[PDB]
């Protein structure tokens, strides 16, 4: 309907103005855009009346003013010597038809040109490299000296060309070889050192990336490692920073020298025939538009591609991080297999992507064919004519192919570089989240009383916060006094610990460490204060004296080994290969358990903490031990809070606290 | 497609022979150690070779 | 040792007469299961972690009745998503005591002739502990399997048939509670420890 | 040679990171972010060298 209805009004506007309207209109480049105001006009008035504007406007304002301008054009480069213009609704059918292609080719490209998540990353990027600025600096000095050099070497190697080819004259010959031995020495030498400050660069981004990332993690809190795989996070760690720091040496040197180039060889071909270079920009919309769409899907694609990664790195990461049991279940081949699927997966999002670029290469490789022929024929004519003679259209044709590949080579590298930067999003991510965690306090009191005061504290961990954990508790914590916390399993008593110890906020009530809010303590301070052994000690690689100081900047030996003897660790650490400085494996894992729990209990003694919170400290210990560390925690100036799952050594607290599902019972 | 099965195959092969060996083997070397070597020498090597 | 994991360097250790390793990996670890002394869970759904290792993936019926033995039928059923509760990297969702009566399912659903205990009481609570004394000294399917309990609740190990005291890497001494009550051993002095 | 020692100190920087990221409520128990990011700083200057 409404292109039918255009293209009648069109064609009654062009009638009318063919009759006595345009005898009336002037004759000459006013005539005709007079011509295609009064076209434009129609058809937007009577478009207007009859609602049809909605989606055909666009194509107006071209489709009445894409002949008028063009012969303007035309009469600015080519001059307007030449006869006067005819008006559009005069001229053949041929012209209406090249127009409404013309319109119809301009509004289709337009539609698929018509980022900001790019733009910003890359300027992230940018802030992050401006550390490396003399290097670059200095690459980008290296890089004119090169292309300085490679625009000598061209004279002298034509010089001996020319000289073996015609009369050879020994001493031509020779000062030819000279000197072209001398701009290729330099230009090499320039080449080299901008390689290899292009290369420092790219190395120094990629640690520096890694650094932040890592230590953006360790700020997050606990939830964000509750939703998270580690296997994932050292994926991203280890790849999309790879990633984000892979084109510099290559896409920077491409792009800087084609930069260097392009105003040059314009200006030339500018200098040879404006008219042409003119014509020369019909490369720009396909090439644009082409390099609009395949980077919209190399991003999706590698993005994909990078996930798929990390599920990969997630399965190995479990299979070889519980290898014995794995390999107590005769579960290995069954890993192997879910491995083998995950790459199947990277391995078709990897050919997706392969593909999509071939696809690519070649449909812009027949971009530039048919463009080159296109611009060939366009000279052809013109020399035929006589407006310029062979030679400079030669030189033109070199000229302006130089160009479009150029240009199709900035293009095509900038979007790789966006591509690259863009699809490592959950790096910047990370390193910008910011952790749902209070205000770091600044309270760092030289004397400590350790009075803790739960205040109808309520409790429901943020990853699933619909099921409440804590129900109103409310109880204190005097120093010089025991309190047993027991209940049975799911209680809650280690979300009482963990609240004591500011790892998570009550969603109610308040935690309270001498009158004052236990968030509003200093992190360090806090966490010296205020220590516990947990349930299942976790240990780090790394000799047992790192273990019991893990967290002291300066520990003496004589304090670790007064923890240990204190925790009695001490009568099998010396039984070990050397001592205090045995290796203790990954997680501890060349231990016993009991062991652990002791080196755990040691290294939260060496601290003299003021509130000592014991969870379940005792329970994979020996009889003996745990008669032995039955109630010397405390020495009258120390609160102590021992969670216990049952009444078991813990009648001889001065306090005991019961909890049932999140609620406190009074005895 | 010839290089993607080659990459495939390879981490595939690294994953297994890893997943073979004894149990203090994994004792030695440390699981971030030995991620790092399936998970990532595997890909450079492939992209290299590519 | 008992599970393959290590080669004994003397000695010989026999499943039915012949040496582990002239068994079927497979084989060999679905006919011997362990609930280990930490035991580890998989970031995945607890019907995928109760069956973790089976050539043939079970029947709801089945992963259901291993969870009714092992006493973890109560908390998973609990569950909003009940067994299809995906499950965090560290288990961490999975208080202490849930997780062994995962692990002791996990071990129960194959069916096995040995089944370790190591330390697998420490976590469980009452009704847990009820259920894993029925599973050893009640339940009709004892005849067809051997348990090595590694534990230090004396509950259990009072009614254990047979009592082994390894201490220094050696066993001082052995056999019913009674005999070593009797021998005023180290058994003995260790069970009144606490009420010295 | 050198790509040798290149590949063995990735490794491990990523052990460092597997194994901080894994334990974090004990490194946060225990106020040691800052620790952490030294180690991982040393492999990463390793690798710089
Ligand atoms: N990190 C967590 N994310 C979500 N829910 C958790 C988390 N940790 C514990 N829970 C839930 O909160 C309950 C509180 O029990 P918890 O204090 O962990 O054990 P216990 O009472 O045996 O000391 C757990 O049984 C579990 O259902
Ligand atoms: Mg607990």
């Amino acid at each position: 309907r409404p292109w039918t209805s255009l293209l009648l009004v069109d064609a009654a506007l062009l009638w009318l103005l063919q009759g006595p309207l345009g005898t009336l209109l002037p004759q000459g480049l006013p005539g005709l855009w007079l011509e295609g105001t009064l076209r434009l006009g129609g058809l937007w008035g009577l478009l207007k009346l009859r609602g049809l504007l909605g989606f055909v406007g666009t194509l107006l304002l071209p489709l009445c003013l894409a002949t008028p301008l063009t012969v303007s054009l035309r009469a600015l480069v080519a001059g307007a010597s030449r006869a006067p213009p005819a008006r559009v609704a005069s001229a053949p059918w041929s012209w209406l038809l090249v127009g409404y292609g013309a319109a119809g080719l301009s509004w289709s490209l337009w539609a698929v040109l018509s980022q900001v998540n790019n733009k910003v990353l890359m300027w992230r990027l940018l802030k992050l490299s401006r550390p490396d600025l003399p290097l670059l600096v200095a690459a980008f000095f290296f890089l004119v000296l090169a292309v300085l050099g490679e625009t000598l070497i061209p004279h002298y190697s034509g010089r001996v060309i020319d000289i073996l080819g015609g009369d050879f004259d020994p001493h031509a010959f020779a000062s030819a070889i000279f000197f072209m031995c001398l701009f290729s020495f330099g230009s090499s030498l320039s080449a080299g050192c901008r390689g290899g400050c292009f290369t420092y660069t790219m190395s120094r981004i990629n640690l520096r990336i890694r650094e932040q990332l890592f230590s953006s993690l360790l700020r997050q809190d606990l939830g964000f490692f509750q939703e998270t795989k580690t296997g994932e996070l050292n994926s991203r760690l280890s790849s999309d920073t790879t990633l984000m720091s892979n084109w510099l040496p290559l896409n920077a040197n491409v792009l800087l020298r084609s930069l260097v180039k392009v105003v040059g060889l314009y200006g030339f071909m500018l200098s040879i025939s404006p008219r042409l270079t003119l014509l020369s920009l019909l490369h720009m919309p396909f090439t644009i538009a082409a390099e609009k769409v395949y980077n919209t899907r190399h991003q999706e694609v590698l993005r994909e591609i990078q996930d798929a990664v990390a599920r990969a790195g997630q399965v190995v990461r479990e299979a070889v991080g519980g290898l014995q049991t794995v390999r107590s279940f005769g579960a290995e081949e069954h890993e192997v297999c879910r491995y083998k699927e995950a790459l199947e997966q990277c391995r078709q999002l990897y050919w997706r992507r392969d593909l999509e670029r071939a696809l690519y290469l070649l449909v812009r490789r027949v971009l530039h064919l048919g463009v080159q022929m296109l611009m060939l024929s366009c000279g052809l004519q013109q020399m035929q004519d006589g407006e310029l003679t062979q030679g400079s259209l030669l030189s033109f044709m070199i000229y302006q192919e130089s160009v479009g590949s150029y240009v199709q080579t900035l293009v095509y590298i900038y979007g790789d570089m966006l591509s690259n930067v863009g699809a490592a999003e959950k790096v910047f991510s990370y390193m910008d989240r910011q952790p749902n965690l209070p205000s770091p306090g600044t309270l760092a009191p030289t004397t400590l009383q350790g009075v803790v005061k739960f205040q109808d504290v309520s409790f429901a961990y943020p990853n699933r916060p619909d099921r409440p954990v804590l129900k109103g508790l409310t109880f204190t914590l005097r120093p010089g006094e025991v309190t047993a916390l027991v209940g049975p399993n799911g209680s809650g008593k280690s979300t009482v610990a963990a609240l004591l110890q500011n790892l998570y906020q009550p969603t109610g009530g308040q935690v309270l460490l001498d009158e004052k809010p236990i968030s509003q303590y200093e992190h360090c301070y806090l966490h010296s204060q205020v220590v516990s052994v947990g349930q299942e000690p976790v240990l780090f690689s790394g000799s047992v004296r790192n273990n019991i100081a893990y967290g002291l900047q300066s520990c003496e030996d004589d304090k670790v080994m007064a923890a240990a003897q204190a925790a009695h660790a001490d009568d099998f650490i010396q039984e070990m290969e050397h001592g205090i400085y045995t290796d203790v494996g990954e997680k501890g894992s060349q231990l016993a358990a009991g062991q652990k729990q002791r080196l755990a209990i040691a290294r939260a003694l060496v601290r003299d903490p003021r509130v000592l919170i014991l969870d379940e400290a005792t329970s994979a210990l020996d009889v003996q031990c745990e008669q032995a560390l039955q109630d010397w925690n405390s020495r009258g100036d120390r609160t102590v809070l021992v969670i216990a799952h049952r009444l078991q050594t813990v009648q001889r607290a001065h306090q005991i606290l019961v909890l049932q599902e999140g609620k406190l019972q009074k005895l | 497609n010839t290089m993607g099965h080659v990459h495939s195959h390879l981490q595939g092969e690294v994953f297994g022979a890893v997943l073979r060996q004894e149990t203090e083997f994994f004792q030695q070397n440390q699981t971030g150690n030995i991620m790092s070597r399936v998970t990532e020498d595997t890909s450079t090597l492939s992209d290299s070779l590519s | 040792l008992l599970q393959n994991l290590y080669q004994p360097t003397g000695g010989q250790l026999l499943l039915d007469g012949k040496p582990l390793p002239q068994y079927e990996h497979r084989y060999l670890h679905r006919q011997v299961a362990a609930v280990g002394q930490e035991p580890q869970v998989f970031g995945r759904s607890l019907q995928e972690n109760i069956a973790y290792g089976l050539t043939q993936k079970p029947t709801m019926e089945e992963i259901t009745a291993a969870a009714v033995k092992s006493g973890a039928h109560s908390f998973i059923s609990g569950l909003p998503q009940g067994y299809d509760t995906e499950v965090d990297e560290a288990g961490s969702q999975l208080s202490g005591g849930q997780r062994q009566a995962v692990a002791l399912a996990r071990a129960l659903i194959r069916k096995p002739c040995v089944l370790i205990l190591d330390d697998a009481t420490s976590a469980l609570d009452a009704n847990s502990q009820l259920q894993v004394e029925q599973l050893l000294y009640e339940s009709p399917e004892r005849y067809s399997r051997s348990v090595l309990l590694i534990t230090q609740h004396l509950s259990l190990v009072e009614q254990a048939d047979h009592i082994l005291f390894l201490e220094g890497g050696a066993i001082r001494e052995g056999g019913t509670h009674q005999q070593l009550m009797e021998k005023k051993g180290c058994y003995w002095a260790m069970v009144q420890a606490p009420a010295d | 040679l050198l790509e040798v020692q290149v590949r063995e100190s990735l490794a491990k920087s990523s052990q460092v990171a597997i194994e901080a990221l894994s334990a974090m409520p004990t490194v946060r128990s225990f106020a040691n972010e800052e620790g952490e990011a030294q180690k991982f700083r040393e492999k990463l200057q390793e690798i710089k060298t």
